[PDB]
RNA sequence: AGAGUGUAGCUUAAAAGCACCCAACUUACACUUAGGAGAUUCAAUUGACGCUCUGA
RNA sequence: GAUAGCUGGUUGUCCAAGAUAGAAUCUUAGUUCAACUUUAAAUUUGCCCACAGAACCAAAUCCCCUUGUAAAUUUAACUGU
């Protein structure tokens, strides 16, 4: 009572199984497309944004100050956005991301506190390699 | 052999002799935003997306709440509390569906379950498996629940 | 390419005027390079 | 005859053979060289590696495809950053990339045994 | 360098004057041509010789029919300066199973099915 | 995901041999074996053997 | 006083992005780090109030 | 009967296929490889192919399905250019 070959269509299956092929190219171009869940952090005037896009460009989880919710109650806002994003990615299933900021941006205190909060929430930013063979 | 261009080529409407009178990019974030906006365009030749492609009262209340929170000062900005239960309640009561629809589209629920015809969830939902009196295992949109914990009907 | 309709899609040399000495016209309605010493 | 006989020697080099090896629409395998040439001609795109001679080589079994995407190099290249900053507002480089549309999947869930 | 001579699009564009001069018409055009080589293959490039060999025109002054399609159209245009083209208009119906032994080509393209040997 | 409760259910309230999978990858390419590799190393013949063990015809 | 405009300096989504400024690197301008600021003049498109042309 | 990149010649009938990018060489009057050509055989794609695809400092060219066709790859030979 079983088919000769199984067929799964869940796009997240291969993404979490550490087998989904990445974009090995894009070496000379920045940022690199070799990832599974890129964590893009946008900093604008009066507001801050932190997205978690996909290779195809579909936003899965994100948090913004314009959410008529977190706006109530600027490193504090960045830390709050990071904590909310970590909690949402945890309760949604995401647990691995890749952050590729710029040197002048990586050497900032805001990004340092953001990474600290993300690590405290329980989310690693390394993304294990793709198992071959 | 030389053929004419079908559509307007890029960098053609700003190729004036007064290049010094222009803005001239002095940073990299602006150039990155411009490149992103350009990539987010249909284009008539090619692209990477070819083969792999009531309110007034609420606004016034929000403004008053923001003004009150700003005047309450807090002094700990120079490093604050910022609770999470209130934020979670607001998200579940306000724009919960906004993110639930995105999650469903990313997981392929509307195109697979309903075979298209996307919608927005109106009334919220809460489900949590009972591993005894406590603790309880919550079933959030996309949580990793084990078959063992799901050995009984949830609440 | 040259024959393809996408010719000159990456022409950026003309967008940069690569390379002030004694350049004071003064003929028409123009003022040469000025200097203001803040004593 | 002096000073103009054949002092301008040295010009005796053969062809280096540097061009396209797999045009668009060809079924290229993983590991075949797509093209070899000096100076970054076709920048790396999706599923396209780069060796030491600024060449290209397919990484996955698929059909080669070329497009025109925006150029945003790494901040390491100070020359590229300077050239970009030297451009006006509405300015785009639009370089020639290389893509490899994959055909076969990475694997299949086959039936092992019935226990 | 003598490259492969190409032809633009403005050449093959029948005008009302051309239609009035000849007998052809745009609406409901013919379906087959009457190819007949009237020039030798020598003194011509090698690609033209290959095209002539593919079209099957070894013996000059011999009739031949080919499909009136863009591919065959270009194949003919490639050697247009070495072949005679004429339409194959059938006054009566196409050659049926009974009209296959008594046939004739006749000049000016007129395939007759009741080919006899008697005067009118 | 997989767990022991799945096996318990299968063997209790299903009564049928549960299936097992492994996600097999496609086989290697290996182009047409040339008669004279010329510039290929000694490992060329190793890519077309079944399998390593000493196989002898008839003697 | 007849007519016109009506989200901060700019953009139509009607509460956002640019734009702006003090502190540090900057001889100096800048890229940056850390901070600051802002609109719907009112009635359930409708009439009146900042401003624009008419010896007023 | 020395050798000799060299002059000369190398015996009857008829049929068929049958013209070469270049490199090395104490080398350009000679030799090898490559390329052209011949024989027997196993394989299937060989050519003009259509949208398109192929760069910052003019005739053009490469891949190219339907379409004309029947030609092409390899194996084993070896003289000839
Ligand atoms: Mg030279
Ligand atoms: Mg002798
Ligand atoms: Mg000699
Ligand atoms: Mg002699
Ligand atoms: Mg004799
Ligand atoms: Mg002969
Ligand atoms: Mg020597």
């Amino acid at each position: 009572a079983v088919a000769p070959e199984f067929t799964n269509r869940n796009p997240r299956n291969l993404e979490l199984l550490s087998v989904a092929r990445k974009e090995r190219g894009w070496r000379t171009v920045f940022p690199s497309r070799e990832f599974w869940h890129r964590l893009r952090v946008i900093r604008t005037q009066h507001h801050v944004e932190a997205l978690v896009e996909h290779q195809n460009g579909k936003v899965v989880v994100s948090a913004s100050t314009r959410e008529w919710a977190i706006k109530k109650h600027n490193v504090v806002a960045c830390e709050s956005i990071g904590r909310v994003l970590a909690q949402r990615c945890l309760e949604a299933g995401i647990n691995f991301m890749v952050y590729q900021p710029t040197p002048w941006e990586a050497a900032s205190d805001s990004m340092k506190r953001l990474q600290s909060a993300m690590t405290e929430g329980g989310v690693v930013l390394r993304e294990p390699q793709r198992i071959y063979e | 052999r030389r053929t004419p261009p079908l559509g307007p080529m890029p960098n053609s409407d700003i190729d004036l002799s007064n290049l010094e009178r222009l803005e001239k990019y002095r940073s990299f974030d602006r150039y990155r935003r411009r490149a992103e906006q350009e990539a987010q365009a249909p284009h008539w030749w090619r692209t990477y997306r070819e083969y792999f492609g009531r309110t007034q009262q609420l606004l016034e209340r929000k403004q008053a709440i923001q003004e009150l929170r700003a005047n309450v000062e807090e002094r700990a900005a120079r490093t604050a509390s910022v609770p999470l239960d209130a934020v979670r309640a607001e998200w579940e009561r306000t724009c919960g569906p906004y993110h639930k629809q995105r999650l469903a589209e990313y997981y392929g629920l509307y195109r697979d379950l309903f075979h298209g015809a996307t919608f927005v969830p109106r009334v919220p939902l809460h489900v949590a498996y009972a591993v005894g009196e406590d603790d309880l295992m919550p079933v959030y949109c996309g949580n990793e629940v084990t078959p063992t914990e799901a050995a009984q009907a949830p609440e | 390419y040259k024959t393809k309709p996408t010719h000159g899609i990456g022409k950026y040399k003309h967008l940069i005027k690569a390379e002030v000495r004694a350049i004071n016209l003064g003929t028409d309605y123009e003022y040469g390079v000025l200097n203001i010493h803040l004593t | 005859k002096s000073g103009g006989s054949s002092k301008n020697l040295g010009g005796k080099s053969s062809g280096r053979r540097q061009g396209i090896k797999k045009m668009e629409g060809h079924y290229v395998h993983a590991g075949n060289i797509i093209a070899t040439q000096r100076h970054f001609r076709w920048h790396p795109g999706a599923h396209v590696g780069v060796g030491k001679n600024k060449c290209l080589y397919a990484l996955e079994e698929g059909i080669v495809r070329y497009t025109k995407e925006v150029y945003v190099p790494h901040p390491r290249n100070t020359e590229a950053v300077d050239l970009i900053t030297r451009l006006p507002k509405g300015a785009v480089l639009y370089k020639t990339f290389v893509h490899v549309v994959p055909a076969k999947p990475e694997g299949t869930f086959k039936l092992v045994a019935m226990l | 360098k003598f490259t492969r001579s190409r032809i633009p699009e403005k050449v093959f564009q029948a005008s009302p004057e051309d239609h009035e001069k000849y007998g052809g018409d745009p609406q409901n055009p013919h379906k087959l041509h009457i190819v007949t080589r009237i020039k030798s293959t020598r003194r011509r490039p090698y690609w033209e010789k290959d095209i002539i060999k593919m079209l099957g025109l070894e013996k000059a002054h011999t009739p031949q029919v080919h499909k009136n399609i863009p591919s065959v159209n270009a194949k003919l245009k490639v050697v247009k300066h070495l072949i005679r083209i004429k339409p194959l208009k059938l006054p009566q119906g196409l050659p049926a199973e009974e009209n296959m032994s008594n046939t004739c080509l006749k000049s000016t393209g007129e395939l007759v099915v009741q080919w006899h040997l008697k005067p009118v | 995901r997989w767990d022991d409760s799945v096996t318990y259910i299968f063997h209790q309230l299903l009564d049928m041999r549960e299936p097992v999978f492994e996600f097999v990858r496609p086989p290697p390419y290996h182009p047409k074996q040339k008669r004279f590799p010329h510039r290929q190393p000694l490992r060329y013949l190793d890519r077309y053997r079944d399998s390593h063990e000493p196989t002898y015809g008839i003697y």
